[PDB]
């Protein structure tokens, strides 16, 4: 619906904040080989 | 490396933000009704 | 490295653009009044 | 490296998305007419 | 015009999707020195 | 106010353009160890 395709949009902005998870946590592993 | 796997994660995020921009440029260019 | 410190700066920017998107998705989903 | 040349490509994309945000924050802050 | 400066905006969003080309293809070259 | 929380929004978009400073200038240092 309206408030549906506005579910979809805000729960993609869920996905991207998922990628931004994975990326911040291959970082705080690069803060790992920088321990040494 | 595996850092180069996070590069694809940074790339993947930039890429998806881009689609949220268009979706939102759509909302506006429509909300001019 | 210290390049890996800029990675956190790229990450930090992507992360903040993301919040500007939501703030702006808010303006629209509201400006439908 | 040449990976460091793509870093400037990631930087360049983040930088340009930023200008699309402002252009779009403009559309809204105006579309309140 | 209207539907002009909306040409310009959507064909910048062309440019960025150009940068996001170049960046994905210095990646699938980094997936090159990671072959070895 | 209105034109306040529109201060806050445009002067965050200040912050991000601060991060995008720091990031472009750990780059033109990586253009430093690439002098050698």
């Amino acid at each position: 619906t309206w408030e549906x395709w506005d579910x979809a949009i805000a729960e993609y902005a869920x996905r991207i904040e998922x990628l931004i998870x994975a990326a911040q946590e291959q970082q705080e592993k690069n803060e790992x080989a920088l321990x040494e | 490396s595996g850092i180069v796997q996070q590069q694809n994660n940074l790339l993947r995020a930039i890429e998806a933000q881009q689609h949220l921009l268009q979706l939102t440029v759509w909302g506006i260019k429509q909300l001019q009704a």
